[PDB]
């Protein structure tokens, strides 16, 4: 029977203890330095601005490609997702006079043949002549009168087999001549990413779902080829946030050791990681066009928990609301903060 | 949010439901009372009473078996009432101890309805809830003077709880099929008087964290990191805190101290890059 | 006083005479060894079937020259005009598939590159052409339906081949639709294909057709193709030019002849007689007077044909002739009574 | 075809006209008869009265100036007849001979309706119808003894040759400063009279005469060009059986009709040699 506050903590970050009259019981939600409830975050969901919050976090940021990154986000709130992937996609008559002069003849049984054919108004022998013999631009100045099609492409296929491997120039004109972008998507010069992204856009106008295809595919190649800031260019104007989901959930555990570093404790190092990965995140995630990915759940419900610790009941309600309703995790959170808060 | 002079008699326990919307107080007045909570207000219903003895402390269930709330009185008893059709009952009385019971935790739902009793008889009881009523008692000695404190392990066999001693001695207890019942594991020395509070961390972090708080005054944070691993001792301070200690506290999460005095005074503690503790 | 015969000759070749008892009058028709009413002429050019006399003048032709002409009206007999002159005027890896990294390296593609794909297809020529890159630059025209981009390039590729290579300059002909160049300049040789272009671009303009089939004739023959400038000329329907070339090698002919044993008169004879039934064999097949020379030696073989007494064959030779000119006018009365 | 007893008197000439269907007879019953021959019939048209003697020779006139006949006689006159309307009637009369004209002959029809004739006393006279009919001739002595006949060279210059009883034969040919046909050549050659003469229409360069003679030899004049001279050749080296009278040229060919005394007519060509032989 002596007395004593006997304290205890509780969910939601209250802790309760009786009063000094001993007759009476408090209920507060006491300050834990480094441990605030996120009001930028919040206001920012709820106004759709994250002007605030991309500055707060552009002001101390980590490593680089974490400020490229709040960067990228910084420029696609100003100019807009739209005209972002403009600016980012965006590249930075003749002689004619021809006289017959003089007496001349036909030499040789090709110069011979072929002729025999034209006159003979038989265009299509002339044409096969001219090619089983190396007579390349004769055959194709040719085809170039005709308005055959199964002839006029005869002369291409031609050009294509023995110059396509020979000049890259030739190459990008199979693909064009053909329809097609595979080739160029999946071996031309990631360099040349501009022109394949392009390329894509002209080939799939009405395809949306295709072109998202290709993007993505060039998105992948940039990435695993050193091309970081560009992958997401491609991925963003393809609309996958999966994919830079998954490049920021891998490089999440170097960035948590390097806060670790920093002098930071486990708690300190684990908490900071989380939150900036998910501001990061609910940033992006507002300027694409989109949550199934496990270990991305897993974070979400990790990035709850911290939350309803600050109290913070409505925040963590919205996130809880942006995981499938189908995990009797988010189920079973739903009931308790619902109950506590409501 | 005070819920001024809950009770007439000095109070001895404040506890919550696991959603913070529901409270309850235990007296000496041998009365419990149950509460709601919103904002700042505070709406009394029920006042469970059939406690012959003053209370000491109480310790809400898991929702998963509904609204529970046991409670453990000098009376040698402890007590749990269910609230079926928002009227407060009692369900059943367990008491097994001959003397003062001063805690009683319930075990993580995982493992099921269970409740863990530690009385100044020395023992400590075990007992879970079956069906029709009848529950299957599990008693086992664990201090010379007596017990004081009980608190229990997270989920993993593999089920723990350390004992606060009235000799002085902390100890770590360990399920076991083959011995039919928790058997001892540590024996962590380190007060110089009794063993007032001891509560167990639910920190799944890399290494365990475990809170002795005694009438020697001051408490001992017990560190261990895997079986092998022996529980490093650590002075939350290497000074006296002018009054005794009575309970020791953990946070759901982020692992804060909640160190309630005898000076009157409440403490938070947390542990700094290096390992030691500071406020907060 | 005296009594004699007192002969004398008359038209139609009869003699006039006084008999014996002297006091009858006796006109006759003599056989002058050496001359012959032209019977196969006669019945040919009714019947129209000329393969005798055909087959008269081949088994006693002259100069090898002479053979030819009558050789080929000996085959144009049996085979017919239109058949002969088929016969005269005829003749004897795609796939690729890319593999590995590859780049636009230069400027150039770089630059060709972009404007394809940002559907400029225009542009990509231009960049195309003002570099050495034709190939390609046809390449990308072959794939539009823009003539006038579609045929940029053409002019463009002529511009500097057309004059290094024979089939180049060909095909810029065949290209602009034209013949002038060839029937002018190309090798006499290859005449059968010159032949072609005009009958391949002219197929619906008959005028023209036979202007330019000319305009080659005349060229072959005055470069060493006689028998040929011939045929192209039977093609023509211009008896005109064939009629000319066979009165310039008249004279030459009648030496060969005069040479051969004969009187001055019987190589004239021959002659003009040989060079009759060869031009009137070949009038039957082409598509055909107001030439002088022809009118004159025309009348030149009636005269030796009513001296014959054949006034009916003479009459034929009469009609063909243009009752315009007097000389023709005149024999035509005269024979009439002559015959009548 | 023959049409046998055509005169009672022996019949001196018979001429077909230039259609050679109108024959033309004349003889010493000092009449002309006209004739119309088919294939072998024949029908009388008329006889031409007027000549007081024998009537020598006839030459029918070129078409194109009329249906005309022209003759002479032992009685030193000639008389030209037409057939105008169906009827033959003595138009004009040239007599200005003092001896027989024994031969008539119509120029070239060229130089228009002109007449060559030749008499025994010796002269010859070219004569053409005026405007309104009358006749003002041109009479040359030439020949001695006289003139048996006269024919008219082809047109280019206008020639003729006569040939006399005087053995020769002679070129004439027309002259300005003279106004009269004067003598060109006189070639010799025969041994007796001449009695015909005919120059050849051939329109080759080399020119032909063919004179015949009371000799019983046919001579062949030719002349190459201007330049030559007139190269006699005997139509064959053997005289001939009987006096040669008269001489005739086809109109193509050049073939030569000789009428002989032992009435029989033979005919010649020539040939490589430029030597004469049997048609």
């Amino acid at each position: 029977g002596e007395p004593s506050p006997a304290a205890h903590w509780a969910f939601g970050g209250k802790l309760v203890q009786i009063t000094p009259d001993g007759k009476g019981v408090s209920i507060t939600n006491p300050k834990i330095s480094g441990l605030e409830s996120n009001t930028t975050l919040s206001e920012a969901l709820k106004t759709k601005d994250f002007k605030p919050l991309i500055n707060q976090r552009l002001v101390k940021v980590i490593d680089d490609v974490n400020e490229e990154d709040w960067n990228l986000l910084e420029k696609l709130s100003m100019d807009g997702t739209e005209e972002f992937l403009k600016e980012a996609l965006a590249f930075d008559q003749i002689e004619t006079n021809f006289q017959p002069e003089g007496d001349f003849s036909l030499s040789g049984n090709i110069e011979q043949t072929i002729s025999k054919n034209l006159v003979s108004g038989n265009i299509k022998s002339a044409v096969k002549n001219s090619l089983e013999n190396d007579l390349l631009m004769e055959a194709m100045v040719i085809a170039l009168d005709s308005n055959n099609e199964r002839l006029k492409e005869s002369v291409k296929n031609a050009y294509f087999a023995k110059y396509g491997s020979k000049s890259s120039l030739s190459r990008i004109l199979y693909s064009i001549s053909k329809r097609e972008v595979d080739d160029l998507v999946e071996n031309l010069d990631v360099s040349q990413w501009k022109f394949i992204s392009k390329a894509i856009q002209n080939l799939y106008p009405n395809d949306i779902a295709q072109r998202n295809e290709m993007l993505i595919k060039l998105g992948d190649r940039l990435k695993e080829n050193g091309h970081r800031q560009d992958s997401l260019t491609l991925y963003l104007a393809a609309g996958s946030l999966d994919k830079v989901a998954s490049i920021w959930l891998s490089e999440f555990p170097d960035l948590e050791d390097k806060l670790k570093k920093d002098n930071k404790t486990i708690y300190e190092a684990h908490s900071e990681c989380l939150t900036e990965f998910i501001e990061r995140f609910t940033v992006f995630s507002n300027f694409i066009n989109g949550i199934n990915n496990e270990q991305l759940i897993a974070k979400f419900l990790e990035f709850i928990n911290l939350t309803t610790s600050t109290g913070n009941f409505e925040l963590a309600t919205e996130f809880l609301n942006s995981l499938p309703s189908d995990n009797e995790e988010v189920k079973t959170e739903k009931a308790r903060v619902l109950i506590a808060s409501g | 949010v005070v819920i001024a002079n809950a009770h007439n008699e000095m109070i001895h326990d404040a506890v919550m439901d696991y959603y913070g919307k529901r409270m309850a107080t235990c007296s000496s007045d041998k009365t419990i009372k149950i509460f709601e909570v919103e904002g700042e207000t505070h709406k009394l219903i029920d006042t469970l009473t059939g406690h012959e003895g003053p209370v000491w402390r109480v310790d809400w269930a898991h929702p998963k078996f509904g609204t529970i709330l046991a409670s453990c009185s000098y009376d040698g008893k402890v007590m749990i009432w269910k609230e079926e059709n928002g009227r407060w009952s009692q369900i059943a009385v367990h008491a097994v101890h001959s003397a003062s019971v001063n805690s009683v935790q319930w075990a993580p739902h995982e493992y099921g309805p269970m409740l863990l009793v530690a009385s100044s008889d020395g023992k400590v009881s075990v007992v879970e809830f079956k069906e029709n009523g009848t529950t299957s008692p599990i008693i086992i000695d664990a201090h010379a003077i007596g017990v004081n404190s009980a608190s229990w392990a997270p989920a993993t066999e593999s089920r723990k709880f350390v004992t606060g001693g009235a000799d002085n001695l902390v100890k770590i207890w360990k399920y076991n099929s083959d011995a039919q019942t928790y058997v001892l594991e540590s024996t962590l020395e380190g007060h110089s008087d009794w063993v007032r509070d001891v509560a167990w961390s639910p920190t799944v972090l890399l290494r365990s964290y475990m809170a002795s708080v005694s009438q020697d005054r001051t408490c001992i944070i017990w560190t261990q990191d895997n079986e092998q691993g022996p529980w490093k001792k650590t002075l939350l301070k290497e000074e006296k805190f002018p009054d005794v200690l009575w309970r020791a506290s953990w946070s759901l999460s982020g692992n804060v101290l909640a160190l309630s005095g005898g000076d009157n005074k409440v403490t938070l503690w947390k542990e700094n890059l290096e390992g030691k503790w500071e406020p907060a």
